[PDB]
Parts: C-alpha cells; structure tokens; sequence
RNA sequence: AAUUCUUGGACCGGCGCAAGACGGACCAGAGCGAAAGCAUUUGCCAAGAAUGUUUUCAUUAAUCAAGAACGAAAGUCGGAGGUUCGAAGACGAUCAGAUACCGUCGUAGUUCCGACCAUAAACGAUGCCGACCGGCGAUGCGGCGGCGUUAUUCCCAUGACCCGCCGGGCAGCUUCCGGGAAACCAAAGUCUUUGGGUUCCGGGGGGAGUAUGGUUGCAAAGCUGAAACUUAAAGGAAUUGA
C-alpha cells in the first residue's frame, strides 16, 4: 500500500528531472509536501508550482527547472538533535557549500541551516541538492 | 396452494424476470398462466387473479420487445380473451379488488401508495388495446381481403370500450379517458350505423324497451362529448377536449346538417389556434375542415364548399388527410412519420375530393 | 489489489466535482426521506435503496439531496438492520457455501473458498467489535451462523 | 515530448483518458428524459440504470440493463439533461 | 536374428458381444486456477477475476513468528478392479564381458473408493504490496464511439467482420531510459546523488544435508541440524584455440 506520500512525491520529481521533462504532475497532495516543496523554491531549485483541487486529496503541478541533481526522502523520521545535524549534514550532503537537509522542527519545515540559527533539534523529512 | 403466501411470493419472482436480458418473453406467461389454473380455492384462485390478470395480459404486450410492431393474430386474440376474464370477475363483484378494505385478504393493498392507480390499471391496458390495435391495420395490403379478416375484430374491439365504460365505480371527472377512447370508434361512423336504427319508422319495428337498446350508440356522441368539455375546461390538461369536438364536428356531418357543425367549429376557435398544437391532434383538424365543405355540397350550397375547400387541394401535399407522399429531407424524421400515417378504413378518398374542386368551380 | 486474490481492478464510482444538486430535481429533503423510509420498509438494504433511487427518481446522492447518509438516515428512524448489510452478505454466504460443501466432501476447492469467506468474516467482524456497533461477546461460529440470517 | 501543459490540457485528450485518470475525475455517465410515445410524461433514467426502470402503474419496461450501457426501448424519445 | 504364437486354423477380412482405460486432429508462445493442475455431450450445485456504476460501509489496510488448508509422480495400509503399459523377475540377442541399451513374456504398480505420505529442475532457477520512468503492432475478457460489408427479408434490434479509444491479463518486437561481471533485463531500472513498507534467507570449496538428540509417520522417510578433520582454490559470464 502507499504508506509514504511525501516519499512518491520525490521519486516522481527526481525521476521527471532525470528524463529532462519541464513539469510533473505528482498526486497525493498533502500540507507537507507543499511546505517541502515552498522551501525547495526558496532557494530556487524548482520554478512556481499549482495545486489542483479535487474534493479528495488534491494534486501538484510543479513546473522544473534544469538545477535539482538530487531530492531525497529518509525514513524513517530520525529525530535529529541539533549537535548531531553536523554528522548527518557531513554524510548526506555533497559539499559544506551547497545542498540542503529539510527537517520537521517544532517553529515549522524548514532546512538545516535556519534550524542551526533558530537553535531547535527536530525530526528529518529529507534532503535536495 | 397455501394462504395465498405461495401465490403472492411466485407473482414476486416471475414479474421479477421481467425486460431482463434473460427473459425468455414466452414460457413466462405460461408460468402466469400455472398461476390461475392451479388456483382453485377462494381467495387462492377465485378471489384475487385480478392482481395476477392485470400481470397475464401485461405479460403479452412486453412479448414484443418494440413498440413500432404489431402482436400476430394469435397474441391479438388471447388477449381479446384474457381483458374479458378481468371483466367476467370486475362485473359480478361490484366492489376494488387491488385494494379497498373488505375483510383483511388478499385485497387491502394500501401499503402499495394508491390502491386507486393500480385499480385505474384497467382503463390504460384498454387505452393500450385501443393504440395497439391501430398497428394490425397499419400493417395489412389494405387492397387485400387480409384487411376485412382483421376489420371483423372491430366489433370485438368496440364491445370492450362499451363493456369498461358502463362500469362507473371510476375510484363524469376522471372517467373523460374511456369517453375519448369510446367516441374514437364512433367520430367516422356512417349514416346506415347511425341513421338506419332510427330511421326503421318508429312504431312496431322498434318501440320495446331493449329494442329501443340499439337505439343507445346513434347519439352518444351528444351525452359523452359535452362531459369532455365542461369536466375538462373545469379540469387540468388540454388534449380531451379539442380532439373531443372535431370527433363532434366529424360526426354532426356526412350523416347531419351543415348549420349544427359549422356552429361548433367557430365555438372553440380552431381556425386561429391549433398552430402551437401537437401534429397527431393537427391532422385531425385537417380531416374535420376537409368533411366540412364534402357535407355543405351533399345538401346543395355548391360555393360554400369551393372557398372552404381550396386551401387544402391547392397543396401538392393534398396527403394532410392520408398515408404521406415523396421526395428525402430527413429520413429519421420520415419514420417519426409512419407511426402518425392515420388508419386506411377512415380515409377520406381523393379521386373524390378532386371531383368537387373541379365540380364546385 | 484485491484482499483475496492475485487482480489488480481499477473498477469504481467517479463522484462529480460539484456537490451541489442539479436543477431539474424538483424532489426535496424530506420526500427522498420518507420514500427512503416506505423502500426499507418494504424489506430493503442501503444498497438496493440508492440503486432504486438514482435509476428511476434521479437521486445522484441522498448526501448531497438530503443532509446525512441511507444508514444514517434509516438507524434515526429506527429501521436499520441489527447487524451490518456486508456482513450479513458475507455470513449467507458462507451458510451456502458450507451447506455445498457438507453434501460435495470431495470438493477441495469449496473447502479453500469456505476459508477464505470465513476469514473475510472474522477481519471484518473484529473491526466493527473496536467501533461498537457488536456486542464484544459476538462469536461467528459455523454450527449457530446458519441461524443468523 | 518534454514540454506538455498538464494543467490545460484540450478536452479530447481528457475525454480521451480513464475517467478516474482526467485532471480533476468526473462521470462518464449522465441523465435524460425519457418518454414512450403514448403517454404524456417525461421520466428521468440513469445511463448505466441495473434496474428495469417503468412508466407509472406498469404500464411497460422502458429501459433493459446491460453489461454497460442500459438498451432503451424501441420507440422512445430520450433526451440527456445538463446542469 | 532367436525366444514366443499357429493346420487343437494363428496373422488377415466380415458381423456381433463384453470389459477396463483414454478423450486424437480442432489445440495456439490461447484461456482458467493460490500452486499442484485442468479438454467428449447435457443437467444440477456452490464459487470466481475483470469490466460497468453520480449505490453502500468509511480506514475496516500491507507483509507476517505460532497455528492452519491444498500439495504432480513414486511409495504405504484396507476395499473394488484388472484393457493397455510395466520397476523386479524369466529367458532370446549384442559384446572380450553386459547383471545394460534391442526383443518376447511379465509380478508390484498403472485405474476407482476410503485412510496416510508432504517431497520435485514443485522453474520465471526471479517473495508479496505501492509509486514513477520510452516506443510500436497484435492478442483474450469487459465497456465506449464509429464509414461501410453481411445473417434474420421486414428490418428496428441482436450476432459475424471492418476502424479506433479506455481498463485489467498471457505474451511479443524495438532503443545509448537506466542497470549489470557479462549473458541479458521496461525490470534484474529509479543504488556511493546509497532510506516507500514488510516476510524468508546466503557468508571460500569439501566433510554434509553426514553424526547426535528431539519431533511427525504403520514403513519408506520428512522437518530441525553440527563438529573434528581436509584444502588454495572450487566457481559465474565472455574471448581466442583445439
């Protein structure tokens, strides 16, 4: 059965990126796939995405740019304390330069490096570089 | 065979089986038929077959799966049979029978909505009978004697809507829909049907009580038809009321004067109405104003006739009155058209309306 | 896929977007109602009712008519069965199937399906228990299942 | 083809597609008015009926259930209804 | 070739009768089934996937220690049956020898009913559930739309073809999707850019599926299952030779 939707969500990204299509329809719709998706924007790895609402759970229209090598879900959900988001950031992660770790903290969903200046420890969702 | 518990649980699993793909269509009357004939107790087969008769003669109209085809001399008979064993039981009884508390069974259907609609399920299997009958003439050689040896059904067809219109327990007001069916089979009738009864002097030829019942059916269009006009301009629909004066129209010519017709046809203003009225009433019109000018040249005027009759010959489309003529536009169209095509025996004949077209000028 | 077996059907209903009723419908609320009431009462399952309903009356949804759902609508009035329409189906059927199999011994492969079916019952029966809408002592055992329904 | 839009898509491509496959799912069935030559009434039947739908105080079957598709009766004007 | 059968008429032709097996060709890279497996006609009994649905319940689900149902063939016990074939047997040939291949007979068995047995190269040597990722033409079942041909002559409406579409299923061809030691594989892909869920299970070759205990069985035997000792290789795909 579909036990990890966020999981689906970033196979059908990374598998649309590899094959160089310029959008991708991934299914599902849910709060936390839109607020991973909102911060992967921030830093501009994907271009304006659209929500489409059937009265289920809706869909996702993400249009792509050509700069995501690789978006990546861990699970389970480790609950990284702060001190330890070094070593997992040291073995996920390609350089110290870029690439981000997305991790579920108690403020929001927000990347490693706001969670290292917020001062909060919280459970990993994934990773985009 | 028991408490009729076993006859109203096998009438609820053979009118089950009934338009279904898998219906076999025949063997399933014969199973409504080992319904009655193994029915020979009181209230278990001489009580209440007439919830099963409804079902027996409803079971030989769905034996055709189209509504465009005519049942075969063989289920057109059995079913002038089976509506006259409905009328041996509903005459001898007086009384409701698909409901209507008497003592507790097998009658009292009130749980069933209206044991008044389901009881009025006579009057529209007559009404069917009346429409399905129509089919067997449309579909004969009418030039073939095959047409008189299904015209002999018609003192057969005429007895039912007289057999089931003297039955007034109707549950006047609602009852207008048998007049109509009835007055249907009498609108075309001629002088020798309705002159040469009481045209026999009336004196030791025809003055006995139920000699003088022959009588009865000359002017019964006086009787039945103002009942279809001041029950049903008092009433909710249209349609048995502007059919119900032109039958009356029809009928006050070719055997009655001209100033007893003409009169009606003003009264209800069909001259400048039927236009936004349905084609199978709008010929009906077009058959009474061609009738009109043929009676006014029987009697004498012989220019009254001319400038009422010019508007209808002076069409190449003369076939307003009959079966329809030529050329395409709109096949499909032109097979919504031969379900309309009126009956042969009714036909007012051309070679004679062209013969006062040229006889009148 | 299915629970019981190696197919893969991608076979349902598709609901409309609009859950709004349409205009033609001239039906209200409390006449879908009361004949929702005169259907079950004449001996008749959430299922066939709206079946009933939509073919001949033009019904999409009592839900969407009417404010609440068939079951919901007939356990307020009190004429709900006592237990569940899918379980009563699955528990008649079994009936059938073991009272072939007591005459047919030698059928192997209506021993596998009773198995199955019986199973079917028990994952489902459980769920209901956790709900309380059966009483926890409930107990499908083939000898006195016959008797239910 | 790289660049196709999945957000307006031309309606023979969805029409085209498994109904539960289109953008936002939608019923590829509908209603109409159905009504047998005799009578004056319009009675409304499902596409895909599974029952034998009557006209009032059986008067006759008006539409037979199939696989699919119900077959309506041979002389009968049916017309599908929109909302 | 001989063993064997036959003038007590074998083999061959004809007409009958009885028995016990088996269901040819049609029969396909077709169908169904959890797998083993399943084919003359008709009837009865219960089940089932797929499609169709603007019905219903509303998380009831996925995979699974324990425990449980079915499990080709051979084998075992009791009953009925024994046409064909046929382990052991008995001979006839072949050969240096032949306890074999070839031949003539032939017992258990091969068949049915009721009890055990529980293993097979039981194979796709490929756990089950879910998502995404190319193309093409067929094929079986269900649905949908569409020129026209044809059978009911009376054609509405049903079947048989014809041209596409949608969903499941057995497969096929093609390719720098990508993977791999290669062979090859739309999965054996989405893997150092390594994490969707979950059960079983392998750790150089032998000894060894051996001993020992325990457990199931009437027996054969099944399931669980080491050690001492021995050894530098055994092996998988592919290339050039012979």
């Amino acid at each position: 059965v579909r036990m990890n939707v966020l999981a689906d969500a970033l196979k059908s990204i990374n598998n649309a990126e590899k094959r160089g299509k310029r959008q991708v329809l991934i299914r599902p719709c849910s709060k936390v796939i839109v607020r991973f998706l909102t911060v992967m924007m921030k830093h501009g790895y994907i271009g304006e995405f659209e929500i489409i609402d059937d009265h289920r759970a809706g869909k996702i229209v993400v249009n792509l740019t050509g700069r995501l090598n690789k978006c990546g879900v861990i699970s389970p959900r480790f609950d990284v304390q702060l001190k330890d988001l070094e070593k997992w950031q040291n073995n996920l992660l390609p350089s110290r330069q870029f690439g981000f770790i997305v991790l579920t903290t108690s403020a929001g969903i927000m990347d490693h490096e706001e969670a290292r200046r917020k001062h909060t420890g919280g459970k990993i969702l994934g990773f985009f570089f | 065979e028991i408490t009729h518990a076993v006859v109203i649980k096998k009438l609820n699993e053979i009118l089950q089986a009934r338009g279904k793909k898998g219906t076999d269509r025949a063997a399933q009357i014969e199973l409504l038929q080992l319904l009655v004939q193994i029915a020979s107790e009181n209230n278990l087969g001489e009580g209440v077959i007439v919830k099963i008769k409804f079902n027996i003669i409803a079971s030989l109209y769905d034996y055709n799966p189209n509504l465009a085809t005519y049942m075969k001399p063989e289920m057109w008979q059995k079913c002038l049979d089976c509506i006259n064993e409905l009328m041996d039981i509903l005459f001898a009884n007086p009384n409701i029978f698909v409901g209507e508390n008497i003592l507790e069974e097998s009658e009292n259907l009130q749980n069933v909505d209206q044991p008044l609609r389901v009881r009025g399920c006579i009057l529209t299997l007559v009404e069917r009978m009346d429409e399905e009958f129509t089919k067997i003439m449309q579909n004969t050689d009418p030039h073939s004697q095959e047409y008189v040896e299904h015209l002999k059904d018609e003192a057969q067809v005429c007895a039912i809507i007289e057999r089931v219109q003297r039955y007034l327990e109707e549950k006047t007001e609602e009852i207008c829909r048998v007049y109509l069916r009835r007055i249907l089979h009498t609108y075309y009738k001629f002088d020798y049907k309705a002159h040469q009864r009481q045209l026999t002097p009336p004196e030791g030829s025809s003055k006995s009580e139920q000699d003088q019942a022959e009588n009865e059916g000359e002017d019964s269009a006086v009787l039945m038809e103002r009942l279809c006009k001041y029950i049903y301009a008092k009433d909710r629909t249209d349609r048995i009321r502007t059919c119900a004066i032109l039958c009356h129209i029809y009928h006050h010519a070719l055997h009655s004067r001209w100033y007893q017709a003409r009169d009606l046809m003003l009264m209800s203003h069909l001259q400048d109405n039927i236009q936004h009225a349905d084609p199978p009433v709008q010929i009906l019109y077009n058959r009474t104003m061609v009738q009109l000018g043929i009676c006014a040249f029987r009697q004498g005027l012989t220019k009254d006739a001319h400038n009422a009759l010019l508007d209808i010959q002076s069409s190449g489309r003369a076939k307003e009155l009959l079966g329809q003529g030529l050329l395409l536009r709109s096949l499909q169209e032109r097979n919504q058209e031969q379900e309309k095509v009126e009956r042969r025996r009714q036909e007012p004949f051309h070679l004679h309306i062209n013969l006062e077209l040229l006889e009148c000028v | 896929g299915r629970m019981h077996a190696p197919g893969k059907g991608l076979s349902q209903s598709a609901l409309p977007y609009r859950r709004s009723v349409p205009t033609w419908l001239k039906l209200t609320s409390d006449d879908v109602k009361e004949q929702i009431y005169k259907l079950a009462k004449k001996g008749l399952t959430p299922s066939q009712i709206g079946v009933i309903l939509r073919d001949s009356h033009g019904v999409a949804q009592v839900r969407f008519v009417t404010g609440n759902k068939i079951l919901r609508i007939l356990k307020s009035k009190g004429l709900a069965p006592d237990l569940p329409e899918d379980l009563y189906h699955l528990i008649k059927k079994a009936v059938a199937v073991r009272k072939h199999l007591e005459r047919n011994r030698k059928d192997k492969d209506a021993k596998f399906r009773l198995i199955l079916i019986e199973s079917r019952i028990h994952r489902l029966a459980r769920y209901y228990k956790t709900k309380r809408v059966l009483p926890p002592n409930w107990k499908y055992e083939s000898s006195t299942a016959s008797a239910l329904v | 083809p790289l660049a196709k839009d999945l957000l307006h898509p031309s309606p023979e491509e969805e029409k085209r597609k498994h109904k539960k496959k289109r953008l936002v799912q939608s019923p590829n069935s509908y209603f109409m008015d159905v009504k047998c030559p005799g009578c004056y009434k319009i009675t409304t039947v499902f596409s895909h009926a599974q029952t034998v739908v009557l006209c009032v105080g059986c008067s006759t079957v008006l539409c037979q259930p199939t696989g699919g598709k119900a077959r309506l009766t041979e002389g009968c004007s049916f017309r599908r209804k929109q909302h």
